[PDB]
């Protein structure tokens, strides 16, 4: 899981899943 | 908004006192400083000499004599750092030898305040102003600018500092405090190097609470250290320390040296004790002596001392701020009794005016103030008028008339006073001050007398209701008698040196006074029964003034023809007295009605034509009489409120007399009462002199506790006074019997809700006697905060309402309080309703039948129900502490100690408050008031006044007024002692002032008037009036205010300075204004207080 | 316990002497993408990546070394002065890391310094000259203090205990006891600013104290919040209690709250508490770039709304004190009066 959010540290596997969480910031 | 301030009473508390030789090297002076004032006395076995007003708050007052000078010079430093050196010159002026502003740009003011000390050789002046700096002023003869240099003080927190006696160079000795405790240190001050050099000695672990340094003179040298327990002396390596028990009760706060050898000192307590510290010497084996021990003897108790000074003949001046200042005599401890103190004189000090109120008591309203603190607490009644010094009283009620009489024809001096009554007449004789009623051979004593006295041809006269009698001086006997041909009664009589115009009902007759005969001349009818007469010549009178009962008019009749000029009065009420007299240059006539009016007209004694003006003087009938004061005769108008009538600048002025009701008066120049007046009222005859001017009169009511709030309740004719006395822990143990303990009837709270100690009471004080009629003591640890008298709801009773706050030491912010509604009926005060409250009731004001009480940060509006209770209908919360409450109609002014103000309004259709405006300018604020619906007055930090105006985002207030007053204002209240509106204010320094609103046409006039007076008037320390009145803390020039004390000094400068001011002035009615235009204008401003 | 000085030294990542005199007009840089309300004396770590910024700082070293931090857009702000700086080019990524500290409040930005309004005591106006000599002096000491310092209240129309409620020295002590409660400066100005940054409030309340110019009104209003804000809830869903005052403790030397950067340069004012309820923990505890050396952080989010409230920290040694604590970012919280 190398894709991490830039605010909290939440990790994901795909680049698209990270874009889902970051939109909540 | 443009307002106008003026000092209504100069400050009374003493900032500091010092003796010396100032007026002449041969005199001994006592110089007293009271804030912005300086008194100069000359000691006798105290004679005033010169009072001056500076443009500063006197902070440092010290005398000194430079080398090779005639007399001592005075150094003064104001709180705005204005330094000046002054000299006395003999009509009398005080000149400035050297002046300058010693203020620094950077620097923090020190926590112990300004300290100014001068070395014994007058080389330099040392000033402590800021932490870490010491400013030295070389006293060179060529230092007219007071130039000064600073030195680095690594000792930052200094307590006290003096110069040491007997040193090879100027040396200071100061007590400071660092984390390592307290110490005492000495420094050698280098005039040349301009630095510090290590002093002759220093010490460690100086006592814990050392606060006062005294410099012992040349005999011994060194210094003294005063503390809470120990008194310690230092000198080089010499050391003495005593901890006497007679001082452990309180703190020494002021000292003063008695003798130049330093053997005896005077120490002042904080609780008023007076001690004498005595050095004791010891003979040495090679000449001069050596100090051996120190003694302290309690001389007694004086007023709470602030400064102390010893006048040569064993008489001490006790300069006080919380109480009256004193001249006290000390008796050396003698075989007969232990050293004790007795006061000779007492000087009035209005003290720290905590609260006050204006009251119309004699029905001009006088001012009653809460003054002082602790045993010096008191009430002060302040009435304005011409006071009368009484000299004798006689108990004779129902006096209907009063006349002087000269029984001895060879003696100019009077010796007889004739008194009329109903169907009776009494003749009194005067030998010195012994009065005795006797008969006058020829006078009848069974009829009311309407006139009597000395007439021409060496004779007397008496006009009773039945006859006009003429008595001879030499062998007193009747010579001629006029009686009405039909045996009718004389109704109104008037007589002078030669003429007699009596009047029976409608008709009146004109008589002349000749040797041994009273020849009638004129028989004339009138349209309506006559009511008053006057026949005063301006030696014979060619005219006669009359008034008609049904006509209601004042007429002028030529004598002896009785032919009418005339003017008409109008009304349904008859005249009671009329008089023709002369004021200033022009002639006049005065007529007074039964309703109290007083018409006055300009008379032409040739053409008989009267012209013009009328004014009311009470609601009871008025009787006019003429007396002589100085070389110009005035008119005394007896009535409900008597009044002296004079003319300044050709305008009739009415200054009231400081007396209860007066019915009849007459001047009297007897042997025992020369140049005096005989006043008569409903009960008593009084004889005494009369002051020439209208002055402030202060009655003192000692309370011996601290009064804090006061209101008036007219329906009970008494005052409600909040007060607090101090009691010891005991085991109910007071320190001294006070007003709360010497009441006629005492009650205790006993409620249902919920080392020294403060005990709060509500004092019920009679308005006439100022007895302590009742004293309700509140609960334990309950602090009474606000007090108001008012009627609530539909309840017709007037209630005393008190707002309190449970003050426990453990609770920082108070969390519970009361709103107690008292009722005073009969002789007793009854608790009518409580109301528990979760906070402090800081302020209460009546609000249109409801009670507006502030509670911590909340403003509550209670209602008064038929169940006789307090019901809550509204509430409002704020981000500030509702300390101040002032209202008008539906506006509400709210403020806290942080100068942040809020403006609320009760919106009735919503049962709710709306915030109208708001202004937050953080500073310390002491009192507020509402001038009108648009303007609000307040006092903020550094002795200033400010005004905030109202005129959407205009919910922010404009700062329209700023003014440096020089006084700490505690209370604002509306009223005056008889320009728009009137607002008085009290002061910590005892100063009383007045604010009144002006029109813009006048503000710019008096503004340009001020800019002109400053160019002319010579200031004491040459302090620019703009800088003295400049807003200070930030620092801005004043605006919106006019210095009335400046405008009123226009009448003190010489006549050339007056034109000089009015040189290029455009006046109002637009012409090059003249000095007389401004004299009559400035004088009109002196009559608002 | 643990080294309370470690968090304030920002281990996971210069004699400052330039001050601008009061009311001056200065032109100062404002950093892009920085959003926070900064308090005089508060510490601010930063991590900058754009060459724009990296240029601004490299040249900012010259002269002032001070930039402006600003939002409701913005009427006021605070100058921040860089006291430490490293230029790291590791992994071939050029990063500039700086630690600034807030200095002055103001109203490239054209900027007017707001003066700190300092007033004397309530008594400095009414103080008897004879008692000037006495103005310099375990809780009765405060009754003595009150009696002697405010003695001249008797000259005015209010009691000693009122003037006490506006006395900086007294107020600071009243604040101290609460600050002691879960274990400072002597200058009231400094004290009020130190606890301003400690107080977990929301962006709109932080602007209130910033607008306040006087220490007295700052300390007073600060005492109100400390009594009135017992509970702390999730800002997003409002009605969900995360922790209480009881649980707040100062793990960092500066206080229970300081500003911390994550690796991407986002600033988090996180509040250290012992207990925290209604949070879910996701992912695995990790020490990578942990602001508390010795502890691993796990992402915590509100049980109800899933909005990221902060982090749970766990010890890595079984001998460490405060074995578990929660760190809550200030922007995610809402003080409540229950
Ligand atoms: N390594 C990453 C990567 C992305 C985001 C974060 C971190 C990270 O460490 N923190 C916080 C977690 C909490 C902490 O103690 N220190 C941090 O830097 C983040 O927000
Ligand atoms: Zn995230
Ligand atoms: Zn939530």
């Amino acid at each position: 899981r190398p894709f991490v959010c830039s605010v909290c540290g939440h990790r994901f596997t795909t680049k698209g899943n990270l874009k889902v969480h970051f939109h909540r910031h | 908004s443009y307002n106008y301030v003026v000092t209504a009473q100069k400050p009374t508390a003493v900032n500091g006192c010092v003796t010396g030789h100032f007026t002449s090297a041969e005199d001994l002076n006592l110089l007293i400083a009271k804030n912005t004032r300086l008194e100069i006395y000359v000691v006798t076995a105290l004679r005033p000499v010169k009072e001056v007003g500076m443009y500063g708050k006197i902070a440092v007052m010290e005398l000194f004599r430079p080398k090779g000078e005639s007399k001592d010079l005075l150094f003064i430093l104001t709180a705005k750092y204005n330094a000046c050196i002054l000299e006395y010159k003999q009509s009398i002026d005080i000149i400035t030898r050297a002046h300058g502003n010693v203020q620094d740009r950077i620097g923090r003011p020190s926590e112990t305040g300004i300290i100014g000390i001068i070395d014994p050789e007058c080389r330099m002046i040392g000033l402590r102003l800021y932490d870490g700096l010491f400013k030295v002023i070389p006293l060179d003869r060529d230092n007219k600018e007071l130039k000064a240099f600073n030195i680095r003080l690594e000792e930052l927190h200094v307590i006290d500092v003096k110069f040491l006696y007997g040193c090879q160079a100027p040396t200071i000795c100061f007590v400071y405090q660092d984390p390592q405790g307290r110490h005492v240190k000495t420094y050698e001050v280098s005039l040349r190097e301009k630095e510090f050099n290590k002093g002759p000695w220093k010490q460690e672990n100086v006592e814990a609470e050392a606060s006062m340094v005294i410099a012992v003179p040349e005999p011994f040298g060194g210094a003294i250290i005063i503390g809470q327990e120990s008194i310690t002396y230092h000198n080089g390596d010499k050391y003495l320390a005593i901890a006497p028990p007679i001082i452990k009760q309180s703190t020494i706060v002021c000292h003063n040296r008695v003798d130049p050898n330093g053997s005896r000192y005077l120490l002042g307590d904080m609780e008023g004790r007076l001690f004498m510290l005595l050095l004791e010497k010891e003979e040495q084996m090679d000449g001069t002596v050596t100090l051996k021990d120190l003694r302290v003897e309690l001389l007694g108790e004086t007023s709470i001392a602030e400064c102390l000074t010893y006048l040569d003949n064993g008489v001490v001046f006790v300069g006080s701020r919380l109480g009256d200042s004193q001249l006290v005599k000390l008796n050396v401890d003698s075989n007969e009794q232990g050293s004790y103190v007795v006061a000779m004189e007492t000087f009035t000090n209005l003290g720290p005016i905590v609260d006050m109120c204006v009251v119309d008591l004699e029905r001009q309203g006088q001012l009653v103030t809460c003054s002082g603190a602790f045993k010096e607490g008191s009430l002060r009644i302040i009435r304005n008028g011409i006071g009368i010094h009484e000299h004798a009283s006689i108990d004779l009620p129902g006096i209907k008339g009063l006349w002087p009489l000269r029984s001895d024809p060879n003696r100019e001096t009077d010796d007889t006073l004739v008194l009329s009554f109903v169907g009776q007449t009494r003749v009194l004789m005067l030998n010195g001050e012994e009065v005795e009623e006797t008969e006058l051979m020829g006078f009848v004593d069974d009829q009311q007398t309407f006139f009597c006295g000395n007439v021409a041809h060496q004779q007397l006269i008496q006009i009773t209701s039945a006859s006009v009698r003429l008595v001879s001086q030499e062998p007193k006997a009747l010579v001629s008698e006029w009686k009405e041909p039909q045996a009718k009664n004389i109704s109104v009589a008037s007589c002078n040196s030669s003429q007699v115009v009596v009047a029976v009902g409608r008709a009146l007759y004109y008589l002349q006074i000749h040797p041994q005969e009273l020849r009638q001349i004129s028989h004339t009818e009138m349209e309506h029964e006559v009511a008053c007469l006057d026949i005063t010549p301006l030696g014979l009178s060619p005219l006669c003034a009359i008034g008609l009962w049904t006509d209601i008019s004042a007429r002028i009749l030529k004598l002896p023809s009785f032919e009418l000029h005339k003017e008409m009065l109008g009304g349904e009420i008859i005249p009671r007295s009329i008089l023709m007299t002369t004021f200033e240059s022009s002639h006049y006539l005065l007529c007074a009605l039964g309703d109290g009016a007083l018409f006055y007209f300009g008379l032409n004694i040739e053409t008989g034509l009267l012209s013009d003006k009328k004014v009311t003087l009470g609601t009871q009938p008025t009787v006019l009489r003429t007396f002589r004061s100085l070389s110009t005769t005035n008119v005394f108008a007896c009535s409900d409120r008597p009044t002296v009538i004079y003319s300044s600048n050709h305008k009739l002025v009415f200054s009231n007399v400081n007396l209860k009701e007066v019915n009849y008066m007459c001047p009297l120049n007897s042997d025992g009462y020369p140049d005096s007046l005989a006043l008569a009222n409903n009960s008593t005859l009084t004889i005494g002199t009369i002051d020439e001017i209208q002055k402030l009169h202060i009655r003192t009511v000692p309370l011996y506790e601290s009064p804090r709030k006061i209101c008036y309740q007219e329906v009970s004719q008494c005052f409600g006074v909040l007060s607090s006395r101090i009691e010891v822990q005991d085991t109910t143990t007071a320190l001294r019997p006070s007003a709360s303990t010497q009441a006629l009837s005492s009650s205790v709270s006993s409620s249902k809700l919920f080392e020294e100690v403060e005990v709060h009471n509500l004092l019920i004080i009679d308005q006439h006697t100022f007895e302590v009629l009742h004293a309700h003591q509140f609960l334990q640890n309950e602090y009474a905060l606000s007090l108001v008298s008012c009627k609530l709801g539909k309840d017709p009773n007037t209630y005393f309402i008190v707002g309190t706050a449970m003050v426990y030491p453990e609770e920082a912010e108070p969390k519970q309080g009361r709103i107690v509604v008292f009722q005073y009926s009969d002789g007793k005060l009854q608790t009518v309703a409580e109301k528990e409250v979760k906070g402090a009731v800081y302020s209460m004001v009546e609000f249109n039948g409801k009670l507006l009480a502030s509670i911590n940060s909340t403003v509550r509006l209670y209602e008064w129900t038929t169940e006789k209770e307090l019901r809550t209908e509204c509430n409002h919360y704020n981000n500030i502490m509702a300390l101040y409450l002032k209202t008008k109609g539906d506006f509400i002014l709210v403020g806290d100690l942080m100068r942040s103000v809020l403006l609320l309004a009760y919106k009735p259709m919503e049962g709710n408050f709306e915030e109208i405006a708001r202004d937050f300018n953080p500073n310390w604020m002491s009192a507020v008031e509402i001038l009108d619906d648009d303007n609000f007055l307040g006092a903020e930090n550094a002795f200033n006044l400010f005004v905030c105006q109202k005129d959407e985002e205009r919910q922010h207030l404009q700062e329209v007024g700023l003014f440096h007053l020089g006084e700490f204002v505690n209370v604002f209240c509306h009223g005056s002692l008889v320009t728009q509106g009137s607002v008085l204010f009290g002061t910590v320094n005892g100063m009383i002032g007045l604010v009144t609103s002006l029109s813009e046409s006048w503000y710019n006039l008096l503004l340009d008037m001020q800019n002109r007076l400053n160019k002319v008037i010579k200031s004491v320390g040459k302090i620019e009036h703009s800088f003295w009145r400049s807003f200070h803390t930030k620092t801005e020039p004043a605006t919106g205010f006019i210095d009335g004390d400046l405008i009123e000094s226009f009448l003190d400068i010489s006549r050339p300075k007056m034109q000089e001011v009015v040189a290029n002035l455009q006046y109002d009615d637009k012409r090059e204004a003249t000095a007389d235009d401004l004299i009559k204008v400035v004088e009109e401003l002196t009559r608002i207080h | 316990n643990f080294d309370t000085s470690l968090p304030t030294s920002h281990t996971y990542l210069f004699h400052g002497r330039t001050l601008h005199d009061d009311d001056s007009c200065q032109v100062i840089p404002v950093l892009p993408q920085v959003m926070m309300i900064l308090i005089p004396g508060q510490t601010l770590p930063l991590q900058l990546f754009h060459p724009q910024e990296v240029s601004m700082v490299r040249n900012l070293i010259q002269k002032d070394r001070t930039f402006a931090v600003l939002y409701s857009e913005a009427q006021f702000g605070t100058t921040a002065e860089i006291y430490a700086y490293r230029e790291e080019q590791d992994f071939g990524i050029e990063i500039v890391k700086v630690k600034a500290i807030g200095r002055q409040r103001f109203k490239q930005a054209k900027v007017q310094i707001l003066p700190e309004c300092v007033l004397p005591s309530t008594m400095s106006a009414v103080q008897l000259e004879s008692l000037n000599k006495c103005q310099i002096f375990s809780y009765k000491w405060w009754q003595k203090y009150q009696k002697r310092k405010f003695h001249c209240a008797n000259l005015t129309s209010w009691p000693r205990w009122l003037y006490s409620l506006y006395d900086a020295e007294t107020l600071m002590d009243r604040i101290k006891k609460q600050l002691r409660e879960w274990d400072l400066p002597s200058n009231p100005i400094d004290f009020s600013y130190r606890v301003a940054a400690c107080l977990p409030i929301d962006d709109v309340l932080r602007i209130q104290l910033l607008k306040i110019g006087s220490a007295i009104q700052r300390l007073r209003c600060e005492l109100d919040i400390m009594n009135k804000c017992t509970s702390l809830c999730c800002k997003q869903c409002q009605e969900t209690e995360i922790t209480t005052k009881n649980e707040i403790f100062s793990l960092s030397l500066c206080g229970p709250m300081a500003a911390y950067v994550n690796p991407h340069g986002y600033v988090h004012e996180t509040l250290t508490v012992y207990k925290a309820c209604n949070l879910n923990l996701i992912g695995r505890p990790s020490t990578e770039h942990s602001w508390f050396p010795g502890y691993a952080w796990t992402v915590a989010q509100c049980k109800i709304c899933a909005s990221h409230i902060g982090w749970k920290f766990t010890a890595t040694k079984k001998d460490m004190s405060p074995q578990k604590f929660w760190g809550l970012t200030r922007s995610a919280l809402l003080p409540t009066i229950p």
